[PDB]
């Protein structure tokens, strides 16, 4: 043999798999350079062929039972070629759920929302819309951004997103698994090594446990933020309250980097900036990559073969041509390695050739491994690892090491105070945006939240966890959380997790290999042989054996480390502690931009009607909507002497409970930011509130 | 009327569906909103007519 | 007839009230007894003929589907179903 036939089979798969895969990555390596007609077929025929020989190879691989398996890489192998997929799922079914996805996409690539005051200007998401939520400093725009965003996206992805729930649900049920978060879980789930075990329920431990200790600095963080908010937006931020979703520099506020320019501590005084020397001393685009390649070598790891160098597409033409110029490293394999990029001279654009580098780096370092097992350990090494480098690159010490940044300069801290503050709004601020979505959407495939409250429980969680409010109410129609670019095209959040975590812990185990005077965060590690021989140690590993063994490798650990992150922000902590004297730290899930505003309705049926009393339901609700809408239509014709229409869907209704009470305001017909205040709705009501109580058949204490 | 009028107040502060709490089952449920949450119960004055 | 004296003035206002009245009652109907959720609206109520009598003529067409009419079946079925509530919110008793 069974052995004997196994590595047989696998050898005979291997032996085509590898020129498969590898005309493949020249068909989409070739339309990529260069946008040409003639190849998308020839890539489109390959990709079919190369999908049908992995489907057929997974059919002549049933027979094969795992428990006659003694060799731990062959069943490893044979694990990565088991799983069926959508395979088991109907044709019916399947091709529906094949709809519904490319429905959803393109819903939400090609989905714009218009001027209220200008119908034929009309603008998609990642142009005009994304600029108007990055750059604009007008609440009253922004929140029109966000509100008609939300609208459209989320009543066009509700009923698709249920579909979707519901198939995706009973494909994973068809497949041994609880739902369809169990099978996203079992990424990291490793058995059968007798002392480096992983269920897939200790994911979610590990990670409150986590979340537990990152709680207090995010808690600093916010409230300093908050606090530099009032000044850009006076009499809209309560010292007590959270934040209003839309005025963090993000449509969706997943990260919080935008709000620099406001939240600066000392804007007098600029940062280390030296990409002017670089232009001064006419740099082209070629000295980067060979200052990288010699950093690269100066640690002991291995260098770059001249067949890559061979192939440099990196210098943008700039003609007629339009090509994506994404920066991407490229393994279509036997000893073919490339990046893709469009190379200009920036400090970005140096930080991710330092990115690239380290991602073919590490890429190569396990070519020797078989094809199967060529990737990284999980989901989240790749792209910590090629991260860490272009981090350790970007201290100020290398710069000056390498030439630029001469040495006649003292550093000031609150340069240093500026820096950590930048990498704080990107690193701390997206960890609970990334725990509260993916807890919401685990507990939404498990059917813990019911398909009657998912609205409601989301905007719980962000008021609780996160610690936003949303400026207007929003019922069950909507789906919110549905207008990401990853929920709605079915990818998986919890690597930005981990990621982030092991980025840090391998930057603190390299630091202190290296024997670093302090890892604060001007750790360097150039000019290091044994840092680069621990980091190889676990680089050429690849699959063939259980990421905790490779964590332990290195950081000599079993599961995931909070600390090193404190230790790199503790004196960004220090400083928060210090200036967070007066402000009160913290936040209350009670506080409601419109809650000023708003007129609280309490109706008591059984008392005015004891028998023979109707049922409530949002039928009633339509209709004790329509009855304010004519009151306020009434008390401004009447007196005020305008013709205004409002309608049902102006009266925004909030907080239904079984008693039937609820608070309910209005906003003007067509502008959502302009709201009437209490005191003329207090008018209206006075004057209409007979015909409003025969309506429903209430008496004025009821 | 006293009666009412005490079963009316939690109606009224603890948001309950009218017609769940009735003289039979006051106690019960009284003692029940109580464990529920402390510090919400206490502004809630409850008359002890007999 | 039903009030005369203290009689309101009928105006665009009273329009649009009986117009969401009327979507009401055709939403209470289809959920009632056809079991379907069906988001009615008082653009759907398409109102003619207006005279200082007031008398008019009026049907109801699909939420989003112009060219879809129900039939007047059982669009009497649902005023027949909630003319009461129709009628009480208007203070008029069938006949005026
Ligand atoms: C796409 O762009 C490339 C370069 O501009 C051109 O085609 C390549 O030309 C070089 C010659 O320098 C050849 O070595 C490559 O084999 C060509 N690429 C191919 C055939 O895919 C040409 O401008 C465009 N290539 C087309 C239309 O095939
Ligand atoms: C993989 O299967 C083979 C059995 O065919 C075993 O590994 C072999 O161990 C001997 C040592 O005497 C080596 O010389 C062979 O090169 C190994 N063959 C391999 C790795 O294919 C063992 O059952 C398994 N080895 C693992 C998991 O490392
Ligand atoms: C993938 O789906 C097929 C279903 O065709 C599974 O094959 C079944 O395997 C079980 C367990 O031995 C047998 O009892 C059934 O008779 C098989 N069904 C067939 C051959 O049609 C296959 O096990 C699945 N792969 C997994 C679960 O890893
Ligand atoms: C790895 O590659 C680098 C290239 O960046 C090598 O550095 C040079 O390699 C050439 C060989 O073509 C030699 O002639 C030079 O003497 C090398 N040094 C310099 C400053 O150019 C490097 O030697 C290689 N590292 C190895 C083989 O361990
Ligand atoms: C930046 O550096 C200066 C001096 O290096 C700091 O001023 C001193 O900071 C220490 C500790 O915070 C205090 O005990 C002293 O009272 C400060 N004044 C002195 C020595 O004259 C300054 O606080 C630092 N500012 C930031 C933002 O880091
Ligand atoms: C929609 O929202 C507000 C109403 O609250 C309007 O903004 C007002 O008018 C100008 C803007 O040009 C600014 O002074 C303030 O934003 C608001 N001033 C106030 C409330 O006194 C906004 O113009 C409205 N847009 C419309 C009606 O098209
Ligand atoms: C209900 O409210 C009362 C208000 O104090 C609390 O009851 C406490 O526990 C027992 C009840 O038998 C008393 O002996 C204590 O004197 C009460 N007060 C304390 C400990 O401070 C408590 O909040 C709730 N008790 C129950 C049984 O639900
Ligand atoms: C609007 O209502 C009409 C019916 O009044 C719908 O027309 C139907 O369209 C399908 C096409 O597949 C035909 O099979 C039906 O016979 C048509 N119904 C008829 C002629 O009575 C129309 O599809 C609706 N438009 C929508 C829902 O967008």
């Amino acid at each position: 043999t069974i052995e004997e036939q196994a590595k047989t089979f696998l050898d005979k798969f291997n032996h085509e798999a590898e020129d498969l895969f590898y005309q493949s990555s020249l068909a989409s390596w070739n339309y990529n350079t260069n946008i040409t007609e003639e190849n998308v077929q020839n890539m489109n025929n390959a990709g079919d062929k190369w999908s049908a020989f992995l489907k057929e190879q997974s059919t002549l691989a049933q027979m094969y039972p795992l428990q006659e398996i003694q060799n731990l890489t062959v069943k490893l192998q044979l694990q990565a070629l088991q799983q069926n997929g959508s395979s088991v799922l109907s044709e019916d079914k399947s091709k529906r759920l094949n709809t519904i996805l490319n429905t959803m996409s393109t819903i939400y690539s090609t989905g714009k929302v218009c001027n209220p005051d200008n119908p034929q200007e009309c603008l998609l998401l990642e142009p005009g819309l994304n600029e108007i939520m990055a750059n604009s400093l007008d609440y009253n725009e922004r929140l029109w951004a966000w509100e008609s965003w939300r609208s459209e996206v989320g009543k066009q992805l509700r009923p698709l997103y249920e579909e979707y729930v519901v198939l995706k649900n009973e494909m994973a049920r068809a497949n041994h698994y609880e739902d369809y978060g169990d099978y996203w879980r079992g990424d990291y789930e490793v058995n059968g090594v007798d002392g480096y075990d992983y269920s897939r329920g200790q994911l979610i431990e590990d990670v409150e446990h986590t979340f537990e200790e990152i709680k207090p600095l995010y808690e600093h963080l916010h409230a300093y933020v908050r606090a530099k908010l009032m000044n850009a937006y006076p009499s809209y931020i309560s010292p007590i309250g959270c934040l209003p979703a839309h005025l963090l520099g993000d449509m969706w506020g997943r990260f919080w980097t935008n709000l620099y320019s406001l939240t600066v501590p000392f804007g007098q005084k600029p940062n280390i900036d030296v990409t002017d020397a670089m232009v001064d001393q006419a740099w082209d685009a070629q000295r980067i990559f060979k200052e990288a390649e010699k950093f690269f070598v100066s640690v002991g790891l291995p260098n770059m073969t001249q067949g890559f160098w061979e192939n440099s597409m990196l210098t943008d033409p700039g003609n007629v041509q339009k090509a994506v110029c994404h920066p991407t490293a490229w393994d279509l394999g036997k000893g073919d390695f490339r990046i893709l990029m469009c190379t200009k001279v920036t400090m970005d654009d140096f930080l991710t050739a330092h990115h690239e580098m380290g991602h073919i780096q590490y890429d190569m370092a396990y070519a020797a491994q078989p094809f199967l097992l060529r990737n990284g350990a999980n989901e989240g090494f790749h792209e910590a690892v090629g991260e860490i480098m272009s981090l350790s690159a970007a201290t100020p010490k290398h710069l000056k090491s390498i030439g630029l940044l001469s040495p006649d300069f003292q550093e000031d801290n609150e340069t240093e105070i500026n820096f950590l503050l930048k990498q704080a709004l990107t690193i701390v601020g997206t960890l609970p945006f990334t725990y509260m979505l993916e807890k919401w959407r685990w507990m939404v495939f498990k059917g813990e939240i019911p398909k009657d409250q998912w609205m409601k429980k989301w905007w719980e969680m962000k008021r609780e966890i996160v610690g936003v409010v949303e400026p207007v109410p929003h019922d069950e129609t909507y789906c919110d959380p549905a207008s990401l670019f990853h929920v709605s095209n079915d990818y998986s959040f919890i690597r930005y997790y981990t990621r982030t975590l092991y980025q840090f812990q391998f930057q603190e185990a390299l630091c202190q290999a290296a024997k670093h005077e302090g890892p604060l965060h001007k750790c360097d590690i150039s000019n290091s042989t044994e840092a680069g021989q621990k980091l190889f140690n676990m680089l050429r590993l690849g699959k063939s054996e259980p990421w905790t063994l490779a964590l332990e490798n290195v950081v000599g650990a079993k599961n995931m480390n909070v600390r090193p992150l404190l230790n790199y922000f503790e004196p960004l902590f220090t400083w928060l502690k210090d200036q967070n004297k007066n402000s009160f730290v913290g936040w209350s899930t009670d506080w409601s931009p419109y809650a000023d505003q708003s007129i609280k309705v309490r109706i008591s049926l059984k008392s005015a009607l004891g028998d023979k009393a109707y049922e409530w339901n949002d039928n009633e609700m339509y209709l004790f909507r329509s009855s304010v809408a004519y009151a306020m239509r009434q008390y401004f014709l009447k007196v005020k002497n305008q013709m205004i229409l409002f309608g049902e869907e102006d009266v925004r209704v909030a907080n239904l409970k079984p008693r039937i009470s609820f608070n309910f305001f209005v906003t003007a017909p067509k502008n959502v930011s302009d709201i009437i205040p209490r005191t003329e709705v207090e008018k209206a009501i006075r004057m209409s509130r007979s015909r409003i109580n025969d309506a429903f058949r209430l008496n004025d204490n009821s | 009327d006293c009666f009412s009028t005490n079963i009316l107040t939690l109606i009224n502060g603890f948001d309950l569906p009218e017609g769940n709490v009735t003289q039979e089952n006051f106690v019960d449920m009284q003692q029940r909103c109580n464990a529920s949450d402390p510090a919400a119960y206490a502004q809630l004055v409850f008359q002890t007519c007999d």
